[PDB]
RNA sequence: CGAUAACGAACGAGACCUUAACCUACUAAAUAGUGGUGCUAGCAUUUGCUGGUUAUCCACUUCUUAGAGGGACUAUCGGUUUCAAGCCGAUGGAAGUUUGAGGCAAUAACAGGUCUGUGAUGCCCUUAGACGUUCUGGGCCGCACGCGCGCUACACUGACGGAGCCAGCGAGUCUAACCUUGGCCGAGAGGUCUUGGUAAUCUUGUGAAACUCCGUCGUGCUGGGGAUAGAGCAUUGUAAUUAUUGCUCUUCAACGAGGAAUUCCUAGUAAGCGCAAGUCAUCAGCUUGCGUUGAUUACGUCCCUGCCCUUUGUACACACCG
């Protein structure tokens, strides 16, 4: 039914949080390189922004966009029921963060420091680079390295 | 002839009864609707997201004009599906109990569905009334 | 009150151990097996032996 | 749709290009294995066809964006025409050709 | 002392035991009957449990 | 009273009970028209019978199917073993008995299984494998 | 297969020697005169023997 | 009256003329009964392993246990009540009366 | 590591994404012979994603440029009007 | 069957027993189910359609259940064979591979396994700083590697979303707290208040999954796959750290059909798909069963691998490991 000329302002490559999401996809599970988000995540921030979601990344109003990334950078402000963030009620903060694309991999190298430093079971098994949760390994991650 | 709900297909006759849902935009929608993904063994939340509540709520309707009582476990089970659980084998999860429950409720104060003696919920006579009123009109669609 | 599957299988189990216990300490009169009978008022154990005498 | 012709018309003369007609068999002959070219009976030859045909639109059908049926017609109607780029039609010449080796 | 068995034993295979032999491994407590596999095979027929099929 | 005969037809596990009166000429399966079993398919499946002998036979009796147990095409099955047994015994006890032979013999001739239950059990399933063949497997080394 | 043993095979030539003038090429009267005149535990064994002595006796009407 | 007699035994040529005996000496006393309803046979089954220890080709084993569960109902005035159960009680034949 | 595989890549082309005009009056003057028309053929005449297929689909059949056969899901038919 | 220095039997095979398939034939039933008649609801309106109702009651047994029985015996015909045992087509039949599937299962063996099932056991050891019993804490799970049963997949004959929507085998508490309906709170997992059930009565039509219909994806290691990691919320339990299990969000690896080798299988069978039970306070990727969906190929042979038999040679007979 819906036929529509797309006209010359489209972007083939885009950057939201210093990370070049490719173009020619959904909205949705294009963000989804953004490491950080998810399918799950990604729906709902594009929900809670207004924006159609059947539309492409590579076209995509200006204005949206950023407004898109407000709403991931500070999430339960804006009606987010906080327990759908990844790093909810901190160790230190006390408070729910949702880290992105870099605070995802320095924040998680961080806590595993503190177990390294007090020198827990489960950080001294990361220390060998062995299983933390319990997995047997008498036989499987054999070739791991 | 007295056409009724049992007299048309299931699927044209609750989209067409969940048109007409959305049009009265009398429900009483929860709230947490494009939040929730309505049940625990699914991956991701209803597709429609800007009606599914009056997908929902007519399926529901016809449910209960078909059969004598229903409960919201009974729901759950029915709406439930397999849960892929990873690198195990899968398995039946029922699905979200708000969603059923508050539909219910919804349902009640339109005017439906009551409630039932010996447990669960009934169509009333107002339920009994204008769903086959809808089937009247969803049928002669094609003639 | 308790069902039916339970009860069986329990007279069951009551017979084997009845049977155990004759077979075990009355060898030297010539057991050869119990039965019981359930009655009102009362349940009935006959004992078969072959020196009837010896077990009175 | 394709062709204006029967469609079933169109499936019934394939499998009748799509049964080989003569057929080897493993004689032992001493470590290497020997071939005798034996023929077909009617029963195998449709027996051989239908799975000739679905094979070959099996193979295609996979990993591609065509739908197994839109392929599923395409080598029915190449091999009812005859035309040795059907895979039906490929494996079937290949078997008479080691057959016609073996006499 | 009181220390002596005093470790509870209300569930897991510490709690039971079979009625004849009063072994912990193999026990079969269907229908509530509370025999190891070995005694059960050994007591089945007067019990009442037969081969038929 | 009414001229009324009762039926049944049957599958792996699906029974469908038909009752068979004398009426206007409507044939519901559960409530719902024949037009409305789901599977789109099987449903001009199910049609064959009455597409066989004529719709003609089907004017002067109406007919209810009630259906239970089985999964979904051993249901179809047993629908259209119940309606064709029952128009057949309808013919049987009111018409005379030249309907019934040529109303068997047309079903007969398409199907045999329209009026004669399959007679396909399931296999029980031995210790030592998944199925009642299989075995799970042998290793030797 | 479909061989029948010793003990339909003796019994219905036994049968045959002592009670021919009764017992017709009719599998069905066969079936009935055997069950009061001979004792079989089983329906399936009299069904056997019966069967076989009916098939016997076509085989006698002609040499 | 509407008193009832259950029978649930194992045995289920004892179990028969138990319930035969019940209802023809009804009927000397002409009395109006629901004849025996037979409950669904209830298989009792058991799969355990043939071997002690765990060696050998796996062969498991099923012993199985058949229950009988009949019921009679009654309605009859007191002396009947007090003859009808007091006689005919057989060997591993559970009998049990309930009124109402 | 050895790996007893070989494992070749492909070219994996590159189909349209989004509609514009040379790509719109392309369908609109050629999906006219051709005699049967679905969303596969249509992929691989004209570069276009399953998604436009689908769509463009959808689009013709009520104004006019094809007649449907079959309107079952994952599967359209189409013919032409001659 | 036949040949025939052999006749006539016995054990094993077969018969038997259990189970599954047929019974408008018998005996019967709100703990099974119809149909009516009351009482009602909705829609039509003619004289109908679909429901609800437990004290409306009267009759019924087709379907459900199990007692007693019947029924198949390769029946009938054709063909081919010392014209015999049989085999192969067709017709009829619920059923025509031993009707399907099991249970039982000979003589003679094996240094097969089990002393860790046994208050079954000889002898040997031990027996109070015990090799007894109990308590606390670890371990059985530790990971450079080599094997053997499996589970998930490598993808549009598909993934996700909504809608439809159907089984069978079974288990379940009292002097205990098991199966849990219904109402309410919570996104969830869960919590809480009542109820039914010692059971054809209640959970439970166990509304199972595959599947079906409409939609988004569009050949991209991709919305395939979800391993490995990080935070929280719950549940079992005296206790969960070497995460018990469940839920949310995030991180999103190998793998693009697999070498030499090798396993299982002949129709409701293989294969797909789930559910119950066992173990079970909690935990199934296991097993024992049950249904659901349902093919291709063959109806042969001794080529390979095993086992059996005959003839034959033997200096073997704890028997070629002689
Ligand atoms: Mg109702
Ligand atoms: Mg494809
Ligand atoms: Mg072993
Ligand atoms: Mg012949
Ligand atoms: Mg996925
Ligand atoms: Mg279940
Ligand atoms: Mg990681
Ligand atoms: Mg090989
Ligand atoms: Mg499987
Ligand atoms: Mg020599
Ligand atoms: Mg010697
Ligand atoms: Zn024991």
């Amino acid at each position: 039914s819906l036929v529509v000329q797309e006209q010359g302002s489209f972007q083939h490559i885009l950057r939201l949080l210093n990370t070049n999401v490719d173009g020619n996809i959904k909205i949705v599970y294009a963000l989804t390189t953004i490491k950080g988000v998810g399918r799950r995540y990604s729906n709902l921030v594009c929900k809670k922004a207004d924006v159609d979601l059947h539309k492409r990344a590579g076209e995509l109003t200006q204005e949206e966009l950023e407004r898109i990334v407000q709403i991931m950078q500070n999430p339960t402000h804006y009606k987010i029921p906080a327990w759908f963030l990844n790093r909810q009620n901190d160790i230190t903060d006390g408070k729910d963060y949702h880290t992105l694309a870099n605070n995802v991999e320095s924040k998680l190298r961080d806590d595993l420091e503190r177990l390294k430093k007090i020198r827990a079971h489960r950080g001294i098994r990361h220390f060998w680079g062995l299983r933390v949760r319990g997995q047997h390994t008498k036989t499987t991650g054999r070739r791991r390295a | 002839p007295g056409v009724s709900v049992r007299d048309v297909a299931a699927q044209d006759f609750i989209n067409a009864y969940a048109s007409f849902l959305q049009r009265q935009g009398k429900l009483e929608v929860p709230g947490y609707v494009d939040i929730v993904k309505t049940s625990s063994g699914n991956e991701m939340p209803p597709q429609d997201a800007e009606g599914w509540f009056y997908k929902r709520a007519a399926s529901v309707a016809r449910h209960i004009y078909m059969r004598k009582q229903v409960g919201v476990g009974k729901l759950n089970k029915l709406y439930g599906g397999a849960k892929s659980r990873g690198v195990r084998p899968y398995k039946h999860i029922d699905a979200s109990g708000s969603i059923n429950r508050k539909v219910l409720q919804a349902l009640e104060k339109i005017g439906i569905v009551e409630i039932s003696p010996k447990g669960g919920r009934r169509i009333s006579e107002n339920g009994q009334r204008d769903l086959d009123r809808i089937a009247a009109q969803t049928l002669e669609e094609d003639e | 009150l308790i069902s039916k599957k339970r009860k069986l299988v329990a007279d069951g189990v009551f017979y084997a151990e009845l049977n155990e216990f004759f077979t075990r300490e009355l060898a030297e009169e010539g057991y050869s097996g119990v039965e019981v009978r359930v009655t009102p008022t009362k349940t009935e154990v006959i004992i078969r032996a072959t020196r009837t005498q010896d077990v009175l | 749709v394709l062709t204006d012709q029967n469609p079933i018309q169109v499936v019934v003369d394939a499998i009748t290009n799509t049964g080989p007609r003569e057929d080897t068999t493993r004689v032992g002959g001493g470590g290497a294995a020997r071939r005798q070219a034996v023929d077909v009976s009617p029963l195998r030859r449709v027996n051989q066809a239908i799975a000739l045909l679905t094979i070959g639109a099996r193979e295609a059908a996979f990993r591609n964006i065509k739908t197994i049926a839109e392929t599923l017609a395409e080598e029915l109607i190449n091999a009812a025409k005859g035309s040795s780029t059907s895979y039906a039609i490929k494996k079937k010449d290949e078997l008479e050709r080691v057959a016609k080796s073996n006499r | 002392e009181n220390v002596w068995f005093s470790h509870p034993r209300r569930y897991g295979k510490g709690s039971r035991q079979c009625r004849v032999c009063s072994s912990h491994t193999g026990l079969i407590r269907k229908y509530g009957l509370n025999i190891c596999r070995q005694c059960f095979r050994e007591k089945a027929n007067d019990i009442g449990f037969n081969k038929f099929r | 009273a009414v001229p009324s005969v009762q039926t049944f037809g049957k599958k792996k596990s699906a029974t469908a009970v038909a009752h068979v009166k004398a009426g206007k000429g409507l044939i519901k399966v559960n409530g719902s028209p024949i037009t409305l079993v789901e599977p789109e398919i099987l449903r001009f499946k199910v049609y064959e019978p009455l597409l066989l002998v004529g719709l003609d036979k089907f004017s002067n009796i109406d007919i209810r199917v009630r259906v239970t147990g089985g999964g979904h095409v051993s249901q179809v099955y047993a629908i259209r073993q119940a309606i064709a047994k029952g128009l057949v015994a309808y013919h049987q006890k009111y018409v005379d008995e030249q309907s019934k032979n040529e109303l068997k013999k047309a079903f007969t001739s398409y199907d045999r299984t329209l009026l004669i239950a399959d007679s396909r059990r399931p296999e029980p399933k031995k210790f030592g494998g998944k199925g009642a063949r299989s075995r799970f497997q042998k290793s030797y080394r | 297969g479909r061989v029948r043993t010793k003990t339909v095979k003796r019994a219905s030539k036994a049968l045959i020697e002592r009670y021919y003038p009764k017992l017709t090429l009719d599998f069905q009267t066969n079936k009935r005169l055997c069950d009061e005149i001979a004792t079989i535990q089983s329906k399936r064994l009299r069904n056997k023997i019966a069967g076989y002595t009916t098939h016997l006796m076509k085989r006698i009407q002609k040499g | 009256i509407k008193i009832r007699i259950t029978l649930t035994s194992t045995k289920v040529k004892q179990l028969e003329n138990v319930s035969s005996n019940i209802v023809k000496n009804a009927e000397q006393h002409n009395l109006v009964k629901k004849g025996p309803v037979r409950l669904p046979t209830k298989v009792l089954k058991i799969s355990t392993r043939k071997t002690p220890n765990g060696e050998g080709s796996k062969t498991w084993e099923t012993y199985e246990m058949r229950i009988h569960k009949r019921y009679i109902d009654l309605e009859a005035p007191v002396q009947i009540v007090k003859r009808i159960t007091q006689i005919t009680i057989e060997p591993g034949v559970d009998v049990e009366v309930v009124v109402a | 590591k050895k790996k007893w595989s070989k494992k070749s890549m492909k070219d994996r082309a590159q189909h349209a994404v989004i509609l514009d005009q040379e790509k719109y009056d392309r369908i609109l003057k050629e999906v006219p012979t051709y005699r049967y028309v679905s969303v596969s053929v249509l992929v691989d005449r004209l570069k276009i994603g399953g998604s436009l297929a689908r769509i463009a689909l959808r689009h013709l059949e009520k104004e006019g440029i094809i007649k449907p056969i079959s309107k079952h899901s994952k599967q359209a038919i189409y013919t032409r009007a001659t």
